[PDB]
RNA sequence: GUAAGGCGUGGGAAUCUGCCGAACAGUUCGGGCUAAAUCCCGAAGAAAGCUAGAAAGCGCUGUUUGAUGAGCCUGCGUAGUAUUAGGUAGUUGGUUAGGUAAAGGCUGACCAAGCCGAUGAUGCUUAGCUGGUCUUUUCGGACGAUCAGCCACACCGGGACUGAGACACGGCCCGGACUCCCACGGGGGGCAGCAGUGGGGAAUCUUGGACAAUGGGCGCAAGCCUGAUCCAGCAAUAUUGCGUGAGUGAAGAAGGGCAAUUCCGCUCGUAAAGCUCUUUCGUCGAGUGCGCGAUCAUGACAUGACUCGAGGAAGAAGCCCCGGCUAACUCCGUGCCAGCAGCCGCGGUAAAACGGGGGGGGCAAGUGUUCUUCGGAAUGACUAGGCGUAAAGGGCACGUAGGCGGUUCAUCGGGUUGAAAGUGAAAGUCGUCAAAAAGUGGCGGAAUGCUUUCGAAACCACUGAACUUGAGUGAGACAGAG
RNA sequence: CAUAGUCAAAAGAAGAGUUUGAUUCUGGCUCAGAAGGAACGCUAGCUAUAUGCUUAACACAUGCAAGUCGAACGUUGUUCU
């Protein structure tokens, strides 16, 4: 079966993620048919994460069937490729949050 | 593409043996080397002499080296026939 | 040549016998020594030169050099052997390595010290 | 399809055009054809 | 192991393809394995049922398809060696049967004598191939270790079975060597998986943690597996990283070295100590954690990081060198000895060259030495060299292959050339920005190539008609120890 | 209008010592540069990211590296009401 899966770039401690079609038999980081795009794990400066991907190559694939995998599905469905997960249902786990401000630039509380 | 060469070989039962030449370009040098391949082709009526100028169509293999077929015989090789000159020289 | 012979027949390398066969493209090699002796110089140099007849690891058997002043090898001590040749004399092409297996180091040797597998003086 | 009809068109108004060219080129060849093998057979004959 | 049944690149026809996507049709009846079945057999037409707990949800079968893989074939490109010249006999081809999912000497039989080779077959030696790595004004050379793609192998040989897929690393059968049990009849095993141990070697690591992330198997899920991986441990092995303080300080202290023993005699030296300031890195003590990697939830790392606090310049500088090449000099000792040495060379009583003191120079958590590669080396010269006297014109020809070689006009479109399409995996090199502070990524460029289509027609090749300047003939004159 | 527009794809080319009484030429040897899966000496504070049996495809102690599904199927036997 084709996959739309998540291979790993980066570093050690530095994760990266790029979009990939691969045979399922392939290694993780090894041979694919297609790069469909990335996406970033880490939030950047701007408070949140990035994401690109081929979006008439992804619909390319998902036309013939290819199957996404567990993180691929939640990415496709923020983007607006596929619906939403059964599972995003089930609502957030509340708690108290630590809602004491930092500063932005040193990390201290204001 | 087209691929045309000269008979070499007509000895075996309905099959030839071609050669294609080609040029070779040595990068180190900057000169175009003549380089040959023998090609075996099909050759249903045994037609072909040797020295004629055939083209050649890929072709499954048909046998053990043969993955060609003659099609067309573009100029015939010319043969001394002592008896039939003789006969030319007496009109 | 014309491009044509060039075509033909390439370019050949230049030829060099290799200075360390024995070594065997290996930074060094542990040995035994085998005897123990003097050579003389090469004139115009006259001396008595401290050398080792050391048999290798792989069952070569060369000739090595004592660096230094004084030694304490005898027959069937191990010495490593790195490259470098003594120009006074012809077929050492090796020396001893001190400070490491039996050749020990020169204590009292202060400069250049660590050719020779001297310590620093600790200051009191 | 569109593009390769449109090629196509444009492709057999230039054979037509270059065919004719060099219809009245090897119209006009045979004339001095003509006059140059004359002259070579004056050369001949003169020659022999 | 393999020198072409492989690999790189581009194509092809004579094939198969579990799971995955999308249509259509079915899913009936008997028997067998102590008991049953989605197990096995039989009949039709192929099958197989489970679930009102999963009842219109799964599953199976047949037929059409998409997608992904696999098998098969092929053009071109891809070592050294001629002090290896012939090699082949199912060999090369044909016919007919068999075998295969599938073309095929794949092989049985019959027939022919072919096929390969001086454009290097065969023999011998070495070698996995590629993307790439190091070096280098482009080219080349060496390498092919990490990582990724392809191939081969799994103690050594030989087999097949099951299966969509294997002639299968942790499956089966057989033979062999080695080895462990044995109650002595006989059984068992295969780290070139991750750790680890002997051994060899100059030399190369923990018998670690978690499935939190990503990927994979099974399952409807819940989950369960996963030495893939992720993450910790050891090692200056590498990396344009950071730190070891910032100022001030003249009793120019003591002490060390040198000195007509010159100017505080010169120097170590503002150097130290002392005094003031700041505490990065490391140390110590605490605190929040939907900070973040991960979200619906789940955090191994994490005894981390972050934030705050304590403290005190405190815990953190060597190695090589100083005759020339090559930046940096004096004293003492030694006396062709001891020794030094990359090269040239030093040492035989005033040694800047050996060894120690003192001073100084270069690099710096490194710095030397050995090995290995490229450069300098235009020192195998394509870029870019030569052969009168320095290495090097064959004693001289004739000729095979090969290489090279006049003119015009016409045709053509193989090379050439222009554009379009396909391909040229990712990583790496180059450009640029952002990120980060010894760490990453996106978009480009490049990938100089190959295939297809359509233009061009000068050149090369090919075809046709011609030309006479190069070559060759004839006629007429000659010369000659040919 | 504009999350437009800008057309970048390199840099990299060094010489010195040594044959002679001296010279120029030919021609080797050696040196200054960069680098490695390196090894050894002396000497070492820190963080991070890479890399780490090149030799014996030598022999291997020990633990782990491939299972999962009761929603395919019976079977026996445990508890309790
Ligand atoms: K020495
Ligand atoms: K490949
Ligand atoms: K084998
Ligand atoms: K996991
Ligand atoms: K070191
Ligand atoms: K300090
Ligand atoms: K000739
Ligand atoms: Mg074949
Ligand atoms: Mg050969
Ligand atoms: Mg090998
Ligand atoms: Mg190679
Ligand atoms: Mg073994
Ligand atoms: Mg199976
Ligand atoms: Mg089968
Ligand atoms: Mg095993
Ligand atoms: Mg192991
Ligand atoms: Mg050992
Ligand atoms: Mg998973
Ligand atoms: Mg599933
Ligand atoms: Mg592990
Ligand atoms: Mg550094
Ligand atoms: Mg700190
Ligand atoms: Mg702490
Ligand atoms: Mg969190
Ligand atoms: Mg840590
Ligand atoms: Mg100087
Ligand atoms: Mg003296
Ligand atoms: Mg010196
Ligand atoms: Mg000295
Ligand atoms: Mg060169
Ligand atoms: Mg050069
Ligand atoms: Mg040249
Ligand atoms: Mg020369
Ligand atoms: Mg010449
Ligand atoms: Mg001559
Ligand atoms: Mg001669
Ligand atoms: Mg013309
Ligand atoms: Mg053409
Ligand atoms: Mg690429
Ligand atoms: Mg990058
Ligand atoms: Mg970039
Ligand atoms: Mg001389
Ligand atoms: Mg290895
Ligand atoms: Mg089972």
């Amino acid at each position: 079966v084709v996959r739309l899966r998540l291979s790993r770039l980066g570093c050690k401690n530095r994760p990266f993620f790029r979009v990939m079609a691969t045979d399922s038999r392939s290694p993780r980081d090894g041979k694919h048919i297609e790069v469909l795009g990335y996406f970033n794990p880490l939030p950047g400066q701007d408070g949140g994460k990035r994401m690109g991907l081929k979006f008439d190559r992804i619909k390319y694939w998902l036309s013939v069937g290819a199957q996404a995998s567990d993180p691929v599905q939640r990415l496709l469905f923020r983007s607006g490729l596929l619906p939403p997960p059964p599972m995003v249902a089930m609502g957030r786990k509340g708690g108290e949050r630590d809602t004491r401000p930092v500063d932005p630039m040193t990390g201290r509380f204001v | 593409k087209p691929v045309i060469g000269t008979v070499v070989s007509n000895k075996m039962q309905k099959s030839v043996v071609v050669a294609v030449d080609r040029l070779f370009h040595n990068k180190l040098y900057n000169r175009y080397v003549k380089r040959t391949s023998k090609f075996m082709a099909h050759d249903e009526t045994n037609a072909c002499n040797i020295g004629d100028r055939v083209k050649l169509d890929p072709s499954r293999p048909l046998s053990k080296h043969k993955n060609w077929i003659v099609a067309e015989i573009i100029k015939k090789a010319r043969i001394y026939s002592p008896q039939a000159a003789a006969a030319a020289a007496l009109s | 040549p014309t491009f044509n012979q060039l075509i033909r027949h390439g370019r050949e390398e230049k030829r060099r016998t290799d200075r360390t066969r024995a070594l065997d493209k290996c930074p060094q090699k542990l040995g035994a020594c085998l005897r123990v002796s003097t050579r003389t110089p090469k004139k115009p140099n006259s001396a008595l030169r401290k050398i080792a007849k050391v048999r290798l690891s792989n069952r070569h058997d060369i000739f090595a050099y004592i660096p230094g002043e004084g030694h304490n090898l005898q027959e069937h001590s191990q010495v490593l052997i790195r490259g470098g040749r003594v120009k006074d004399l012809p077929g050492v092409k090796f020396h001893c390595i001190r400070g490491v297996k039996d050749l020990m180091g020169i204590p009292g040797r202060r400069r250049g010290r660590s050719k020779y597998g001297a310590e620093k003086p600790k200051s009191i | 399809e569109a593009r390769l009809v449109a090629e196509r068109a444009a492709n057999e108004e230039r054979r037509r055009l270059k065919a004719e060219a060099a219809k009245v080129r090897a119209e006009e060849r045979k004339i001095f054809q003509d006059e140059f093998r004359k002259t070579l057979m004056k050369e001949r004959a003169e020659k022999l």
